[PDB]
RNA sequence: GCGUUAAGCGCGCCGCCUGGGGAGUACGGCCGCAAGGCUGAAACUCAAAGGAAUUGACGGGGGCCCGCACAAGCGGUGGAGCAUGUGGUUUAAUUCGAAGCAACGCGAAGAACCUUACCAGGCCUUGACAUGCUAGGGAACCCGGGUGAAAGCCUGGGGUGCCCCGCGAGGGGAGCCCUAGCACAGGUGCUGCAUGGCCGUCGUCAGCUCGUGCCGUGAGGUGUUGGGUUAAGUCCCGCAACGAGCGCAACCCCCGCCGUUAGUUGCCAGCGGUUCGGCCGGGCACUCUAACGGGACUGCCCGCGAAAGCGGGAGGAAGGAGGGGACGACGUCUGGUCAGCAUGGCCCUUACGGCCUGGGCGACACACGUGCUACAAUGCCCACUACAAAGCGAUGCCACCCGGCAACGGGGAGCUAAUCGCAAAAAGGUGGGCCCAGUUCGGAUUGGGGUCUGCAACCCGACCCCAUGAAGCCGGAAUCGCUAGUAAUCGCGGAUCAGCCAUG
């Protein structure tokens, strides 16, 4: 997550092909979920604090 | 590595959303996003307040935001002038344009999150961990509530050996989903390391 | 432990000890046929040697007792082709981590570029990013040109308003740009045996403790042991304990019957019209929908028991925790991660910083792991035809027509979606073909053509079509999962995602 490779933000990619989700908060751009933008981590976190609505632990 | 955290493992129950509102799709992660950038101001500046949490609710261009304190005169400040800077600050940051409301803390002396940033506070202030903890505990113990328990992470004086300090009285039951536990986490920087403060709280029942 | 068979209370006398090792050894002496025996040191050396008892761990000790742990049983892995991970080989690089169970389709829910952290080459240094300082020119910013792979280097012209003071030229000054010096950014650069954080794991195992009292010089023990019962330290009875906490359970979610609520789901179920496709009228009954609520508690009857609890029966949708989730104690391992994030210390700051193109993360003659597809007729191919759930969709799902063998293109309706689309579900059923053969089994490899995505598909994509049609005839030692709607088997969906190596 070097502040540095934090450049997808750079809109002008130069071809779209090669802009990247990364996190927005870790910066981990491995798993990220588009629906919230959350690195896989920075998400079940959030999740549990409850500072993501109706975003309930599932169960069945 | 274990324990669920009390809180999400009660958001059916006995415990709510610190963000409620509606939306999805093509808004929810711009506008969530929006939430941890407010938290981010309140955090940062209604610290030596007691900031215990912050509820932020929406309706179109129409947030909440109504931050919980213990002393709700600095959140406020001298006639009222800083919750004019605050307001204010918030909206050069949304344009949303949305209030803010705070409401004090019926003896922060329950709250988790407080009841830890006290620890927290102390140890960074170079207190016996051990005292700061046992205090912490009888003076929840102490002011009503069924059950306190207080955990301080490792390096605990600066000990080369990362430890772990308890304390803990009445009942604190983190298995039963409807217990209604209080939780809060404090992080401890400090010349040394970094340590993490976890309190729990449990009160009555429903 | 001893206790009138005292290790008690006393008296008489005798022997003997005065740290361990060196040593019962050396020497002297006495004794013996001899083997040896009795008497018996020190130098030296070590901070101990040692006794009883407590907790625990361990035992090829014992009793009791659980878990697909074994057995019974079904399917599979180890053989092959391939896919994916890992090692070894190897490479300019093949970035890094993970390692017995508790690494090995694991981080990586998506490496052609990006990502990417490695390698070569070109290139920038207050920097791709944050706040602030000194001197100076000009300042916002917008549009061309040259070298170039790109980056970047060099460079050209439009264009400054904003506040105050001044007739005005013009000067001062705030936000900003740029050269230069500085504080400093930045670092996936070491350390997770400095850490938070979160996770794994023994263990969803049944346990780990506390208060008060009692026992004990004490460490601690008692309660938490014992008999019985339980999925369980669950419950009963006993007992110097009486309790209580964390855990167990219950609270919560989904599936089982039912009711209430609500019917732009659903139905000739009841009625008339029909382009008989429930299409329209109409009605909410049923289905479904999503909310609340009822409902099993060994409550009921028989029988065993002190009791708990256990066997059976009845009513009932459901029975003794109805199935499955969510939920993982005090603690273990210096378990994993400083490459998610955070942070202590160390280290680099014409560089372990940053940009770019190309390459590498994808190679092999090797081994293993986890997988898929098979080796066939309880099959395989073709035509016809039937029943599902759960999700997804505006910078998307795409009906319908025409084109092309097809991938798919071109046109193009509906849908911000229970009431449009992805969709045909497949195995199945019905007719028929193949007839046991490497064979209409198996699809690898390879040749050739072609579509799409994407700036680009050589290194490295998916897909369609023809051709080729390999290893393979059910797997050595050894080894894995599963006790039900499970295993086995058959498809459909999603996340990431341009596309896609998902046989995960
Ligand atoms: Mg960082
Ligand atoms: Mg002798
Ligand atoms: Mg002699
Ligand atoms: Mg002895
Ligand atoms: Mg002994
Ligand atoms: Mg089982
Ligand atoms: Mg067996
Ligand atoms: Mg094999
Ligand atoms: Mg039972
Ligand atoms: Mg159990
Ligand atoms: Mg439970
Ligand atoms: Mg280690
Ligand atoms: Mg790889
Ligand atoms: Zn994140």
């Amino acid at each position: 997550a070097r502040k540095a490779l934090i450049e997808k933000a750079k809109r002008t990619p130069k071809f779209k092909v090669r802009a990247y989700t990364r996190c927005v908060r870790c910066g981990r751009a491995r798993s990220v979920y588009r629906f919230f933008g959350l690195c896989r981590i920075c998400l079940r976190e959030l999740a549990h604090k409850g500072q993501l609505p109706g975003v309930r632990k599932a169960s069945w | 590595g274990n324990k669920i955290h009390p809180i999400g493992f009660r958001l059916g129950i006995t415990r709510d959303w610190e963000s409620r509102w509606y939306a999805g799709k093509k808004q929810y992660r711009h506008l969530l996003l929006e939430d941890q950038r407010i938290r981010g101001l309140l955090e940062k500046e209604l610290y030596s307040a007691g900031l215990a949490r912050v509820d932020i609710e929406r309706a179109a261009d129409n947030v909440a935001v109504t931050v919980h304190v213990a002393k709700p005169g600095v959140v406020i400040g001298r006639g009222g002038e800083r919750i004019r800077v605050l307001r204010e600050e918030l909206a050069k940051l949304t344009g949303k344009n949305v209030a803010l409301n705070v409401q004090e803390v019926q003896n922060p002396n329950l709250s988790a999150p407080l009841v830890a940033q006290r620890v927290a506070e102390q140890i960074e202030r170079r207190f016996a961990v051990r005292r700061a903890i046992k205090q912490a505990v009888q003076r929840v113990m102490e002011s009503g509530a069924k059950g306190a328990k207080v955990i301080v992470s490792g390096r605990i004086g600066g000990a080369e050996q990362a430890r772990t300090e308890w304390a803990a009285q009445g009942r604190v039951p983190l298995h039963t989903l409807r217990a209604n536990i209080d939780y809060g986490f404090a992080l401890a920087r400090t010349t040394y390391g970094v340590l993490g403060v976890k309190a729990y709280i449990f009160l009555g029942e429903v």
